[PDB]
């Protein structure tokens, strides 16, 4: 895939073909928007189809998108979710966000499909609820823990990271620690997730996952989060008006 | 395990790493020569 | 524990108004997934009859052939389905259209001049100037021209304006009306709008009696908040009449003294027909489609 | 008579060795049946996990995952779900006919 | 389908702009729901498009002149020579039947030149098929020696809103059609209305097009009460706010003061987290069809000298891999992709 | 200045060793960078 | 500065699904 | 009481194009520098 | 051009209510709002459909290449 | 029935080969090709 | 040129004209910017390839 | 202007026809 | 997927790969050959030895 001007090698990456029926345009995910410096304002892109296995191997292992998470300019990320997904995450990972067994399991399968090879355990593993009595309820942060638990290898231990948020503690009320992003053994225990975590921002959750588990897992996490927030924005919409 | 692989085109990568971000400094001054004119010098 | 017989014990239906075109009914103690399913079917999956192939012989009018053809397709026909079989797309046109698969509607209008004293009215100044949906003459053909004897094909709304003409202009066409679903095209949707609204809930936390009760009453539509007396608290007479404008919440004296929610189990459906089928028939067919969809998967081999 | 084999398909790439967990793929279906079917399957006390997922809007596919506890296969849980949804619709159809007469 | 704006400056009437409508009044919801709308992309309702919402047509005229002093080429058909099935498009006079559907390659006219003693035709060539709207024969620039050589043919090209077409409000908020979302999958209002157009909320914080926000609650107020509202600049003050003015109007009609509406999801069916900002905004469909340079080549024609794919989209031409793409392929150290 | 550099090359009676990315592209040779920085040989069992 | 004139006699013209303008 | 749109007035003018002075003088005032400029080429004082 | 058949948003037939609307404004001398209500248009989507209709067809028809003068 | 409409007087008058490209009723040099009875297939979409 | 007005409440005609000045000023700079990174990168890449 | 750039598949890296050409107008 | 591209069926029926027929892929390519150049996943041509 090529988007001119090709100012840096990230503007010419290797993509996996997905033939979509009844289509007249090239469909591209939002995580690619940065590297190509392409905005969907009527932009055009070139698709090249290499005709031999040596050229195939190169477009799948060297020039492929997943191997272009970090730009060689500063070694910082150029891949991440851009708008709806960031606003969706601040709402989904908020303390106020609770989910029933039916809701929780739906959000999991909505973004993680074992048949599409999204899982690493061949069976969707699920955490116990955070509220047992009176009604069984799952927190929003637990969905993020479950997504990692099913996309990261079972042989390796969970991710351990103490990061920060763009949203100050003052906004979340008195005595909140919701600015401190805390991951202990691959479990989101404190803090919401901003542009600073699953955006193209250094030392965030996706970048931390990229360093510990590799580029293929970080790519899976990005696609999984990308689906989850799209599905979450469909069930729970986001709007802007005069009241704001 | 963080070592640069033998064969890596560090030449193109360097010029691309100087070229691509020098597009962000096309705007004029808000004494010394700055941006692209200084980079051209 | 949920049983299908335990659902029969709690599930209730309430018909508020059932007119010949629109029906306002309620579905109490049913899931969102089932209520939304019927809603989706009533719009997209309930089959209906609408013009699909307009064959033009002449069109000297200002309205382009494509536009005029599209307008005829949009005109709902007062035709009951089940009378028509589904058309097969693979076989050619000579085998494709039959007396069981297709309904023909002809339009033949020629505009002329009339002598009258002259701003002057178009019906006075010209003859056959305005082309209406009622001008689509039904032509019964083939094996069955007796099945539609006590059921003539007439548009649901006849006074629909199709075209405007001036003397010299003419429209000559043969429209082929077929069976289709609303998901394919909006012209096939048998409903004008099939939508549900959840029952509004007004949880009064404080008694809020006195003159504040009269202030609280004005925040909701007239027939929603009822006051017993100056005391005896402030109750909700008919929470169903509420528009959910949240007007009560934009007042400091009530912002903390009241909560605005919903009854997740209760659905207030409103189904209006295009004119072909009755609103009940459209809802019944929607339930029959969901059952048939689950039945087709039941008696089906699970391959691989 | 010939039964259609392209409608319901068992994704063997995701099916449990035996027999509780499986992912099913249905053609020409979406949220309409999807959300209604997963709701009914979730009422089963033997179903551990259940959800539905549409791979992409342009492709006419519907995926439904059923993970159960022991003594019941995912196929049985699906067959019970379809059998219960049919009975559920009969209840809706029966109550609506009665209230039409009650008017 | 031209429509008069509910929200308008009174000078719109002073210039009689109603004689030439430029847009249509649409139910626009400021919502992030589909996931296909984001910054430069907006969603159009399928059932709205199916009902003729924002439909347009494009007319193109061609002059078929026979000049290139003795008359050689004559409009019509020559005797003894007649290639198969040409009579389907052209009439006895050699000119096409007004109303006929034409594709690239089809004959658009017919003539006979005595120099070659053969019956030739002028072909119609364009990626977009058309219908004949007007055929005019013009036999001017002669006193007594009259014979037709010049003919003007008008083509009617129907243009339904396609994925890629640009749409914009009167506040400079343009976006390409990302998808034609089905009404069943579309979010449905408490009233039972699904928006015609969906604008993403992430468009407004950067553009700061608050005129559109007040246009939304003004258009809604005017649709309900049935009154046009003045949106002439500097009519309102800091003390006399339009958000308060149309807010009072919205409350009086029986709707939310802040222009919000309780909406339900089309997929799950459940009520959405908060009330969605919905109103009536005058939208304009921009004339450009952005996917005009859409091409694909496997193995097409090549230039004799370079033996490289020849330039030309319609000619089955090749996509150029320039010096920068060469540089990028060297960059990855991907020598076989360059090869 | 293609013809100018060509003239200087001819006058030097220069041998283009085809070791620059540009030169390799001109003669259709595989670029010596990355995957072209080595050779692949097959291990055969029979003597 | 003269304020923007409000519209004369503005009534309710939106109610529930199965509820008309019967309530005055 | 409002700044309304002419609906009845509009449709009547569509059917009946005025026989007197044309409506919307500002529209003719927009092309006033063009028409006036060409008008002064023959008409006006000094010929 | 002419009055559209069905409301773009929901699909309620609006094409039969154009000539009837002008009669309620002319003969009945009613206001824009009350006239739309009597036609059976309560949703603001159906309300704007007729209210906002231009009807350029009447302007377009005045050019007829089939009749002299 | 062969047709040709005059642009000025709107008279439907057709003329064959070796004839002046002008209306008979009035001296007008532009002629509109009229629409004849011919089938044009359309989808009501 | 100090605008006390906001986009929510509206801006006065004097403020409107001044905002028009500053708003256009940026677009004028995008029209008068001869400096391009095209040739600078092309010169480096050909010598460093 | 961007519509012409939207369709054109660039030969190289823009062009030095600006100030760069007048800087190259200096012989050694 | 973030590593994928949505290819229109227009491009899919024109863009072809020269796949050599073997024992491990005879089944996959036989279907493509039957499907032809207008049915996806098909084949536009076959090169003999
Ligand atoms: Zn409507
Ligand atoms: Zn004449």
């Amino acid at each position: 895939m090529n988007r001119q001007p090709t100012l840096h090698k990230a503007s010419m990456m290797g993509h996996k073909v997905r033939v979509l029926p009844n289509e007249k345009t090239l469909r591209l995910h939002y995580a690619n928007t940065g590297a190509y410096n392409a905005d969907f304002d009527g932009d055009e892109m070139n698709m090249h189809f290499p005709q031999n296995e040596n050229a195939r191997a190169e477009a799948l292992n060297l020039a492929n998108t997943d191997s272009q998470y970090l730009t060689p300019t500063s070694g910082s990320p150029v891949r991440g979710l851009i708008q709806d997904h960031i606003s969706a995450g601040v709402w989904l990972t908020s303390k106020d966000s609770f989910f029933t067994r039916e809701q929780y399991q739906q959000y999991i399968y909505g973004c993680i499909r074992p048949e599409d090879g999204h899982t690493t355990r061949s069976k969707i593993v699920t955490l116990p609820p955070t509220i047992f009595k009176p009604y069984p309820l799952w927190t929003g942060k637990q969905i993020i823990t479950t997504v990692l638990l099913n996309v990261t290898p079972p042989d390796m231990p969970g991710i351990n990271l103490i990061s920060k948020n763009k949203i100050k503690n003052e906004y979340w009320g008195k005595g909140s620690l919701e600015n401190e992003v805390l991951f202990k053994d691959g479990a989101l225990l404190c803090g919401i997730l901003d542009k600073s975590q699953y955006g193209a921002s250094k030392y965030g959750i996706v970048h931390s996952l990229h360093e510990v588990y590799g580029p293929e897992v970080a790519a899976k996490v990005l696609s999984v989060l990308g689906r989850l927030f799209t599905n979450y924005i469909t069930a729970t919409a986001f709007t802007c008006g005069m009241d704001d | 395990r963080s070592l640069i692989n033998p064969g890596e085109a560090v030449g193109i990568i360097a010029s691309q790493s100087v070229g691509e971000p020098s597009t962000q400094m096309t705007l004029n001054t808000f004494n010394v020569t700055l941006g692209i004119p200084r980079l051209r010098e | 524990e949920w049983n299908v017989e335990k659902f029969k014990k709690d599930f209730e239906v309430n018909i508020s108004s059932l007119d010949a075109r629109e029906a306002n009914f309620d579905l109490i103690n049913i899931d969102t997934s089932i209520a939304n399913a019927f809603r989706r079917i009533m719009i997209s999956e309930v089959p209906s009859v609408a013009a699909e192939y307009v064959y033009f012989f002449n069109n000297t009018s200002v309205i382009q052939d494509e536009v005029l053809a599209h307008r005829i397709g949009l005109v709902p026909l007062k035709v009951d389905p089940d009378m028509l079989t589904w058309v097969d797309s693979n076989l050619p046109d000579d085998e494709k259209f039959t007396d069981e698969n297709t309904i023909v509607l002809s339009l033949n209008v020629k505009c002329t001049r009339n002598p009258d004293a002259p701003s002057t009215d178009p019906k006075e100044l010209y003859n056959n100037a305005h082309v209406y949906a009622r001008d689509l003459k039904f032509e019964p053909q083939g094996r069955q021209s007796t099945t539609f004897a006590d059921c003539p094909v007439v548009p649901a709304d006849p006074d629909i304006l199709l075209a405007k003409l001036r003397p010299g202009q003419e429209i000559s066409l043969k429209a082929h009306c077929i069976l289709g679903i609303g998901g394919d095209h909006a012209k096939f949707s048998p409903v004008s709008t099939a939508s549900y609204r959840l029952l509004p809930q007004i949880n009064i936390l404080q008694p809020i009696k006195g003159e504040s009760a009269r202030r609280f009453q004005k925040c909701f539509p007239p027939g929603v908040i009822g006051i017993d007396e100056g005391s005896d608290e402030a109750y909700v007479k008919d929470a169903r009449k509420d528009t959910v404008s949240r007007e009560v919440l934009r007042y400091e004296e009530f912002a903390d003294k009241v909560k605005l929610g919903r009854v997740r189990n209760h659905f207030i459906f409103n189904v209006e027909s295009a004119g072909a089928m009755t609103p009940e028939e459209i809802f019944f067919k929607s339930v029959r489609i969901l059952k048939n969809k689950a039945e087709y998967l039941k008696n089906c081999p699970i391959t691989q | 008579e010939e039964p259609d084999r392209e409608k319901i398909k068992l994704l063997t790439q995701a099916t449990s060795e035996d027999g509780t967990s499986a992912s099913f793929q249905i053609v020409e279906e979406d949220h309409t049946l999807g959300n209604a079917l997963r709701y009914v399957i979730m009422k089963n006390p033997d179903v551990e996990f259940c959800g539905y997922s549409i791979p992409h809007p342009s492709e006419n596919l519907l995926n439904i995952r059923i993970q159960t506890y022991g003594e019941t296969t995912a196929v049985d849980a699906l067959q019970k779900g379809l059998k219960d949804l049919m009975d559920l619709c009969d209840v809706v159809e029966s109550k609506f006919t009665e209230k039409i007469k009650s008017m | 389908t031209g429509q008069t704006p509910i929200v308008k400056a009174n000078l719109y009437d002073d210039y009689g702009m109603d004689n030439f409508p430029n847009g249509f009044n649409a139910v626009v919801a400021v919502i992030s729901y589909t996931g296909y709308d984001m910054d430069d992309a907006m969603i159009i309702n399928k059932s709205a498009d199916e009902r003729g919402f924002g439909y347009g047509t494009m007319y193109k005229t061609e002059k078929v002149d026979l000049a290139l002093d003795p008359i050689t080429q004559h409009f019509g058909f020559g005797n003894d020579e007649w290639p198969k099935e040409w009579l389907e498009k052209l009439d006895e006079d050699g000119l096409p039947y007004i109303g006929t559907y034409v594709e690239e390659g089809d004959p658009i006219c017919a003539y006979f030149d005595d120099t070659l003693n053969k019956t030739k035709i002028k072909t119609y060539h364009s990626s977009e098929p058309a219908y004949i709207e007007e055929v005019n024969l013009i036999g001017d620039e002669s006193n007594k020696f009259q014979e037709l050589q010049t003919v003007s043919i008008k083509y009617r090209i129907r243009r339904t809103p396609q994925i890629g077409d640009k749409f914009s409000s009167r506040h400079g908020q343009k976006g390409v059609c990302s998808r034609k979302w089905p009404t069943i999958d579309m979010p449905f209002s408490e009233t039972g209305i699904q928006p015609d157009i969906i604008i993403n909320p992430h468009a407004f914080p950067s553009r700061m097009t608050i005129g559109m926000f007040v246009e939304s609650l003004a258009g809604k107020a005017g649709a309900l009460h049935g009154i046009a509202q003045d949106s002439t600049p500097w009519i309102f003050n800091e003390d006399d706010t339009p958000a308060d003015y149309f807010g009072e109007q919205l409350a009086k009609a029986g709707y939310n003061y802040h222009g919000n509406e309780p909406m339900y999801s089309g997929a799950t069916g459940e009520e959405l987290r908060a009330d969605i900002y919905v109103g009536v905004v005058y939208y304009q469909r921009l004339r450009h069809m952005v996917n005009d340079k859409f091409q694909v080549r496997s193995t097409g024609p090549v230039n004799s000298l370079t033996m490289q794919p020849v330039k030309g989209r319609k000619r089955h031409g090749g996509i150029r891999v320039g010096e920068m793409e060469r540089d990028a392929l060297i960059g990855h150290g991907t020598s076989f992709l360059l090869q | 200045t293609t013809c100018q550099f060509l003239t200087k090359a001819v006058l030097d009676n220069e041998r283009e060793q085809l070791d620059s990315p540009s030169a390799r592209i001109v003669v259709g040779k595989l670029n010596n960078v990355g995957t072209g920085s080595f050779d692949v040989l097959a291990k055969v069992p029979n003597a | 500065r003269k304020d923007v004139p409000k519209v004369e006699g503005l009534k309710l013209e939106h109610f529930a699904t199965g509820y008309d303008a019967e309530d005055f | 009481r409002t700044a309304d749109f002419r609906t009845l007035e509009r449709e009547s003018r569509f059917i009946n194009p005025p026989k007197d002075k044309s409506a919307f003088p500002l529209l003719q005032e927009a092309v006033q520098p063009h028409i006036g400029s060409f008008n002064a080429l023959t008409e006006g004082p000094d010929g | 051009m002419i009055v559209p058949v069905r409301c773009f948003s929901c699909g309620k037939v609006v094409g039969d209510k154009w000539e009837s609307y002008l009669n309620l404004l002319q003969e009945d001398e009613l206001d824009e709002g009350t006239a739309l209500s009597r036609l059976g248009l309560k949703r603001y989507c159906c309300r704007r459909m007729i209210l906002t209709h231009v009807d350029l067809i009447e302007k377009f028809l005045r050019y007829n290449p089939l009749e002299k003068r | 029935t062969l047709k040709y409409i005059c642009a000025e007087c709107s008279s439907k008058l057709s003329l064959s080969r070796t004839d002046a490209v002008r209306c008979k009723d009035c001296g007008h040099r532009i002629l509109l090709k009229a629409r004849t009875k011919r089938l044009v297939q359309f989808e009501a979409r | 040129g100090y605008v006390k007005g906001r986009f929510y409440s509206g801006i006065k005609p004097q403020e409107y004209y001044f905002h028009c000045m500053a708003g256009r000023e940026g677009l004028i700079d995008t029209a008068v910017k001869t400096s391009r990174s095209g040739y600078l990168q092309r010169c480096l890449t050909k010598q460093l390839e | 202007e961007q519509s012409h750039k939207k369709t054109k598949q660039a030969v190289s890296y823009d062009e030095p026809d600006e100030d760069e050409i007048e800087t190259m107008r200096e012989a050694e | 997927e973030t590593n994928e591209i949505g290819v229109p069926p227009v491009f899919a029926v024109k863009l072809t790969y020269p796949e050599p027929v073997t024992a491990y892929n005879i089944a996959e390519l036989r279907q493509a050959v039957i499907n032809g150049p207008d049915k996806w996943p098909g084949a536009t041509q076959i090169q003999n030895e």
